[PDB]
């Protein structure tokens, strides 16, 4: 016999796929269809268009390269994160994106918000949100931070998106104005950080003051002061608040309850109280009124609103 | 061996050095003179100077040179490829020479590119040189059969434990083995660069070994040095892309390296693959997308 053509062994990238349930690991292996399926089932990704750059970019860092014999096609290397104990069967791809990287980029988002560039802020924010399911976290608390990081992103995305619309609506009708005040007050309930929470409270205060809805304005004034704004703002706020006390009454009844638990409709920008029916993005936690079930989330831009899912998977720990 | 330097310079990747020495060498045997010309043109081929080989190697040239020229046209003319493989198939079956190792190496090379590992391997199986063994090792590795590769290695390990060809082969196998073997590979690449010279080939070998283990910062330097010698060197740019992302560089950086690659080699296999990935992604978007 002597010469027998040898049969292919299993490729390193295939090994990675057979070894992980983590999306990024499959993207790193070039297994897009497999990666997309994982993202579709764990979280509810359905519109993968805005995930193109993440995939290609992630994929481009998957394998190193080096030459063997001159003139022949070069060799590819497949660095493993567990290179020490990875046999020729237990390898899993090196990690090229970490939680800290995402948390760090959050600051540019915070900056952009403060200086009023809401549109760019939403991009950076969305960019981080979509990147969380591409992590490979180590411990259980690191998994909580990832979930909390996603939460921050949607909170600001629907909050800022709502605001940019309110600024677009017309301000002629009394109705048109009651609508603006309402939206402005809804922002008041977003969980941003103090420096921003203050900026939106400051805004709502003015709107409600002009709408001669002084009783509700006084409450906004008190919540703002407790946040400890800069001196000038605090002073202005005390001034408006004493004005409001001369006539502690709201002219018009608005569709807003400051004491009844909300959930902003990320599409219509209207309140969905305590136990009312709501449809939520399986990934961002974004909320929508039942009408929108089955539609592509406006916050995530790639997710399906009604979709039932396994849940975010970014750590082997999550597979007991 | 009077052509020891010439060949060695070739294998470690410093082609100009190979070409320079090839010319300083004096025949001293119609055999050696042919062996020399063979490496001279193998070197021009490595530098992608196809025209030089196609024009200078004429019909009356030795059969060893003809083999080289065969690979040269396959490499140069994309259209002439199937016609070449066809003739190669015929020559390979309708005849039985094996003493001509250069022919086997060139023929096996064409088969390698034609993505026909079985034929390349079947051809090499007939050869008997140390290079035939190194090429067999390379192919076995690309076939992901480290086991078959280890066997061939020892085969050449028993024959010449210190030949740079055996040392390079061992490094490839080590890189494939992973784990501890990674440092072995690093040292042979480093020693080689130290003794001979730091060729783009050897520099990237070192970088691959460092990155295998998670030493991204230590790979920085070798990649910088390689890039400084040739912007547009495929392996360097690719490794830079990978390295940039691990060092946390601005995403534009990774992208710049990618674009730089397209500039230097419009049709490199890595560029083609990238394009292919873009394609099935668009295709897959359509598959999941709402109607």
């Amino acid at each position: 016999g002597f010469f027998v053509p040898p049969t292919k062994g299993t490729s390193p990238t295939q090994i990675w796929c057979n070894n992980s349930q983590l999306p990024v690991d499959h993207i790193l292996a070039g297994s897009f269809e497999t990666a997309m399926r994982l993202l579709h089932d764990q979280v509810g990704v359905t519109q993968f268009g805005p995930y193109k750059q993440l995939f290609l970019q992630t994929y481009a860092r998957g394998r190193t390269t080096y030459q063997a014999l001159p003139c022949l096609p070069s060799m590819y290397g497949y660095p493993n994160r567990n290179w020490k104990d990875a046999g020729l069967k237990n390898g899993v791809p090196a990690v090229g994106l970490k939680l800290n990287d995402l948390i760090q980029r959050l600051q540019l988002c915070y900056q952009l918000t403060t200086v009023g560039k809401f549109e760019e802020a939403v991009e950076k924010f969305r960019s981080i949100l979509l990147s969380v399911p591409l992590l490979v976290v180590d411990n259980k608390q690191e998994i909580a931070e990832a979930q909390q990081l996603i939460t921050i992103c949607r909170e600001y995305i629907v909050g800022l998106s709502m605001e940019t619309e309110r600024k677009k609506l017309p301000k002629e009708t009394l109705e048109q104005q009651k609508r603006i005040c309402e939206m402005a007050a809804y922002f008041t309930h977003s969980n941003l950080q103090p420096v921003h929470m203050i900026l939106v409270l400051r805004t709502a205060l003015n709107l409600f003051f002009k709408l001669k809805n002084f009783r509700t304005a006084a409450a906004f004034a008190r919540r703002l002061l407790e946040l400890g704004p800069k001196p000038e703002v605090a002073q202005q706020t005390r001034k408006i608040l004493s004005a409001c006390e001369k006539n502690p009454t709201d002219a018009y009844q608005l569709n807003y309850d400051m004491h009844n638990p909300f959930d902003i409709c990320a599409a219509s920008y209207r309140p969905i109280y305590r136990g009312k029916p709501v449809e939520k993005c399986p990934l961002s936690g974004a909320c929508y009124s039942p009408e929108f079930k089955g539609q592509i989330c406006k916050v995530t831009t790639v997710t399906e609103i009604g979709k039932d899912v396994i849940g975010l998977r970014i750590s082997p720990l999550q597979f007991r | 061996d009077e052509l020891f330097d010439v060949k060695n310079a070739f294998y470690i990747g410093s082609y100009q050095q190979c070409i320079n020495e090839a010319q300083r060498v004096k025949p001293s045997s119609p055999e050696r003179d042919v062996e020399r010309d063979v490496f001279l043109y193998r070197a021009y081929l490595a530098q992608r100077k196809y025209g030089v080989v196609l024009d200078e190697i004429k019909p009356s040239s030795a059969p060893e040179l003809q083999a080289v020229r065969m690979f040269a046209e396959y490499l140069a003319s994309h259209s002439r490829r199937d016609a070449i493989v066809a003739e190669l198939d015929r020559e390979m079956s309708r005849s039985v020479d094996v003493t001509n190792t250069t022919f086997l190496l060139m023929a096996a090379s064409i088969y390698f590119y034609d993505q026909n590992p079985d034929a390349a391997l079947r051809t090499l199986h007939q050869g008997d040189s140390l290079e035939c063994m190194a090429m067999t090792v390379q192919i076995l590795l690309k076939l992901d059969r480290l086991d078959l590769a280890r066997k061939e290695l020892k085969k050449m390990q028993d024959q010449d434990e210190d030949a740079t060809l055996t040392q390079l082969a061992t490094a490839w196998v080590s890189l494939a083995a992973g784990g501890e073997k990674l440092q072995d590979a690093y040292y042979i690449f480093q020693e080689m660069a130290d003794k001979c010279s730091p060729t783009l080939l050897l520099l990237n070998g070192q970088a691959a070994c460092h990155m295998a283990q998670g030493r991204w910062e230590a790979a920085e330097g070798v990649l910088q040095e390689a890039l400084d010698k040739d912007s547009g060197h495929p392996e360097t740019l690719i490794n830079l892309v990978v390295l940039s992302q691990h060092l946390g560089k601005p995403p534009e950086v990774t992208n710049r390296y990618l674009s730089q690659l397209k500039d230097a080699h419009r049709s490199h296999p890595f560029i083609k693959e990238y394009r292919a990935k873009e394609n099935d992604f668009d295709r897959l978007v359509l598959q999941y997308a709402p109607s």
